[PDB]
């Protein structure tokens, strides 16, 4: 089965990417999983504001790194070449592993 | 420093992000470098052009940029021949290959970055700074802005007791989230000392 | 004195500066329609400045297909020419 | 020119043709005789003018 | 190309000189982007100056009543002409003949 | 004499429109009045609309 | 009211374009009612996908000339304004043409994403000469209907494109050619019923029974205003 | 020659083809001539005119 | 791919056996194609007793 | 109306 690994720092890009994902998926071949939200990775970050000294004056910033996994079960001869000429937007890292 | 940086508030909301895109823990630090570079060039080159903001945005080891500029003819000069240029030296920068789009600004009086970096040519060019900035201000209202701050400071007039001095019109809602706040700030490089100038302009309120 | 061919186009705000270069003239090519610049060419002196920039006509649009310029033994900014 | 000629076909007349010789209660039936295909635009008819 | 000519089409459109007529005959090297190169058979070709004709295309340009006179190739690459043949098609014309 | 010359080539493409001068080889001029769409032309039997 | 319910009975194929359909049974004066509406909607009013900004690289205006082709880019554009293309999820997407070689470039040498069908193989655009030539375009294909042309959509587009990027006109509409017949229907026990023939000509894109019932919702939703409202 | 070479083409004869309305489906009575004819535009163009 | 509904504007009742009902607005060749066709529904196809 | 729209009721979305 190919499980595919949607990241992204954007949640609604992320889930427009997955959504592609399973059109692409769904014509060619048969019995797509499905989108399946995991954990999403917040990245938090504590910094002084000051340029020289105030250490109660501060900024936490993070980073939300959104999690998708989209898992295909029947890879057929159309389906997983599909994806080659099938980019997705960017600022979307996908990872697509067969077995 | 009393005031939150009115873009970094809203990037989640109503403002997007310049550059956007993923990266790994490994590679994040690099590419915030590389962009840093190719920005600063692009600055360097096209100070004549009236350039807004550089978009980045890498896919799959390939750097696309997006310039928004008042006046491309500048930018891209004679078809292909500038933005080509442009292109190679871009891709040079970052070790990958480059692709570079120019969107066009419609109204730059109200684009904030532009027209800061007008004011401070202007100063640099020894024109009354209180002129000037009615002149950003009157230019903002009439084009159609909700309204419009701008704010100068430092040795104005070369006087040695350095001050600020603003001008606003209209509305500016800073604490407002869903406000469109346009801000951003310039600084003038005089005989005299810097003179910085920040520039506030209210586009109007997003509704969703 | 002479006219000019810069684009430093004055009283015209954001609209002159636009389908041409930093040093002046219509950059190639171009979606030009009528009442656009296609080469800034005004004098100072002629508080006192005017737009002689030759322009385009009313009702016509187009691309800018060629530009020829054997101009006065000079035209050139720092180095184009 | 159009307009006569497209009255001079319309108003005139043939020896035969669907209709002929049927009656018909008004001018408006007439158009509708025409409009439905059971008569042609020239065909000899009693009809009920006013 | 009028479908219901008089054969009177050939003869305006070559002997206005529109079309880029094939001075000497042969095959072709068609670099063409910027000009056709006709390779000369050796029966028309001269002993000395070796020799290969180079035909200029003038491409989109302005004609007196500002309409647009432009020449286009209509032979392929590798295709043998003959001395006197048409090359180029330029302004209302179609393989030589003439397409108001 | 002639200081600064510079000639611009513009190339508008202009496409027809009612208002226009069409005409055959015969002297039958014609000011092309409406544009119809596709549908409302006179189609044979075969499809094709003239 | 002892009227009846026309059904798609038989859908034959003639070849994967030219493809006619019956419909049966049809009351006695419908057919040409029913064909005659049919044929105006599926005429004026098919959505279809086409090409609409073509982006070459190295590139001034569409008057040019380039380096190693034979159709200049004039002819380019044309033979770009006939492409048949069929997505399936998306409404607008960008493809990709990267060819070098000497020989024609056909359709089938772009390099197409996953819900793109390019169901003409043999399409021409291009004859490159040059072995050392290149052609790298970048299609823009969106979807609507009608005709929209590239002077009405020179200040239309909202979305400040950069420039270099020509415009082609949209020739949205698949549907090219359309024939309705009516027959004598043969009804086992009812004489006074027809068939309507509707011989579509399509441009490969689009499904006919998918077409048909797309065509009958626009009829019926017309028809809402006059059956609701008076 | 010309009803010959309409005889080799599968056009009938009169060179006249029966036609429809696209507007109304129906059938235009006492067939009319379709054909092709090399039209010609002039450079006399509206939008120099107006 | 959105079509614009139209609104029924108005029914000028002239007398009791007599109707306009003016309406406004519709796609470019919509018009003909709901008027032929309730014209040839109401003509030929409507039932009733005499 | 209602009758033409009866009449196309087979085959729609």
């Amino acid at each position: 089965r190919i499980r595919i690994r949607l990241k992204a720092f954007d949640h609604r890009l992320i889930d427009q990417a997955t959504a592609e994902i399973v059109e692409t998926a769904k014509r060619t071949g048969a019995q797509v999983r499905g989108p399946i939200p995991l954990p999403t990775r917040k990245e938090r970050f504590t910094v002084l504001i000051s340029p020289h000294v105030n250490k109660d004056a501060r900024d936490q910033y993070e980073i939300r790194t959104h999690l998708r996994l989209v898992d295909i079960v029947e890879p057929t001869e159309k389906t997983v070449d599909a994806l080659m000429r099938l980019d997705l937007a960017a600022g979307v890292d996908v990872q697509i592993s067969l077995g | 420093g009393q005031k939150v940086h009115p873009n970094g508030i809203r990037l989640g909301i109503v403002k997007p992000w310049n550059s956007t895109w993923f990266a790994n823990t490994k590679e994040f630090a690099d590419n915030l470098d590389s962009d840093f570079k190719v920005r600063q060039y692009l600055t360097k080159e096209l100070a004549k052009a009236s350039v807004s903001r550089i978009v980045i945005e890498r896919p799959a080891k390939s750097i696309r940029v997006t310039i928004h500029t008042a006046r491309p003819g500048i930018v891209i000069g004679k078809k292909g021949e500038d933005v080509e240029k442009l292109r190679k030296v871009v891709a040079d920068i970052a070790g990958v290959p480059a692709q570079i789009n120019i969107a066009e600004v419609r109204k730059p009086e109200l684009d904030a970055k532009l027209v800061a970096d007008s004011i401070t040519s202007q100063l640099e060019r020894r024109v009354m700074f209180r002129r000037a900035m009615k002149r950003a201000v009157q230019n903002a209202m009439r084009l159609g802005a909700k309204g419009i701050k701008v704010e100068v400071s430092g040795r104005l007039g070369g006087a040695e007791i350095a001050r600020t001095e603003w001008y606003r019109e209209g509305r500016v809602p800073l604490h407002t989230l869903r406000a469109d706040i346009d801000y951003n700030t310039s600084e003038a490089h005089t005989t005299y000392g810097v003179i910085g100038v920040k520039v506030w302009i209210f586009k109007g309120e997003i509704l969703g | 004195g002479p006219e000019e061919i810069t684009a430093d186009i004055p009283n015209v705000g954001e609209a002159a500066l636009s389908k041409l270069d930093e040093s002046g003239i219509v950059y190639i090519g171009a979606e030009v329609t009528g009442g656009d610049i296609l080469v800034g060419k005004v004098t100072p002196k002629g508080s006192d400045v005017k737009d002689s920039s030759l322009r385009v006509p009313n009702g016509v649009s187009g691309t800018v297909i060629d530009v020829q310029v054997f101009t006065r033994d000079g035209v050139e900014k720092d180095k184009r020419a | 020119q159009d307009v006569v000629l497209g009255l001079y076909y319309m108003t005139r007349d043939c020896v035969n043709a669907k209709g002929e010789g049927m009656v018909l209660t008004g001018p408006k039936e007439a158009e509708r005789l025409y409009r439905s295909g059971l008569a042609s635009l020239h065909a000899r008819v009693k009809v009920r003018i006013t | 190309k009028p479908l219901v000519g008089t054969g009177m089409e050939r003869a305006v459109a070559v002997d206005s000189g529109v079309t880029a007529v094939a001075k000497r005959g042969g095959v072709v090297q068609y670099v063409d982007a910027s000009r056709i190169v006709i390779k000369v058979n050796e029966d028309e070709m001269y002993p000395g100056e070796a020799g290969i004709d180079i035909y200029n295309l003038t491409k989109y340009t302005r004609s007196n009543q500002n309409t647009c006179i432009n020449q286009m190739p209509c032979v392929s690459l590798g295709e043998p002409v003959e001395r006197g043949d048409v090359l180029a098609d330029g302004p209302s014309t179609d393989l030589g003949e003439l397409a108001l | 004499g002639v200081l600064k010359i510079v000639k611009v080539y513009l190339a508008v493409k202009r496409r027809i429109q009612p208002g226009d001068k069409m005409a055959g080889r015969h002297g039958n001029k014609g000011v092309i009045s409406k544009i119809n769409p596709i549908e409302d032309m006179p189609y044979d039997e075969n499809g094709t609309p003239v | 009211t002892e009227f009846l319910k026309p059904r798609l009975v038989d859908i034959e194929q003639v070849s994967s374009t030219h493809a006619k359909v019956t419909l049966e049974p049809l009351e006695r004066g419908f057919g040409h009612t029913l064909g005659n509406a049919l044929r105006r909607i599926l005429l004026s009013s098919m959505p279809g996908c086409a090409v609409t900004e073509v982006e070459i690289d190295g590139v001034l205006h569409e008057y040019s000339t380039k380096e190693g082709v034979q159709e200049d880019i004039l002819e380019i554009l044309l033979n770009l304004k006939g492409l048949a293309v069929r997505v399936q999820g998306k409404d607008e997407v960008i493809l990709t043409l990267n060819k070098s070689g000497i020989g024609p470039v056909t359709a089938a040498d772009i390099t197409h994403d996953g819900d793109v069908e390019i169901v003409k193989p043999q399409h021409v655009i291009c004859h490159l000469t040059d072995e050392n030539a290149s052609i790298s375009m970048r299609i823009k294909v969106q979807r609507g209907r009608g005709y929209v042309p590239a002077s009405t959509r020179i200040h239309s587009e909202e979305d400040e494109r950069p420039i270099g990027r020509l415009l082609v006109d949209a020739c949205y509409s698949p549907v090219e050619r359309i024939a309705y017949n009516v027959e004598a229907a043969r009804v086992e026990q009812r004489t006074d019923l027809d068939k309507l023939v509707i011989e579509m000509e399509t441009n490969g894109t689009i499904d006919p029974e998918e077409a048909i019932r797309r065509a009958a919702t626009i009829l019926a939703e017309q028809l809402e205003a006059f059956v609701d409202l008076r | 020659e010309i009803k010959e070479l309409l005889k080799l083409g599968d056009l009938p004869t009169s060179g006249q083809i029966r036609l429809y309305d696209g507007r109304t489906g129906e059938q235009f009575e006492r067939p009319v001539t379709v054909g092709y004819m090399y039209m010609l535009k002039l450079n006399h163009l509206v939008d120099d005119k107006m």
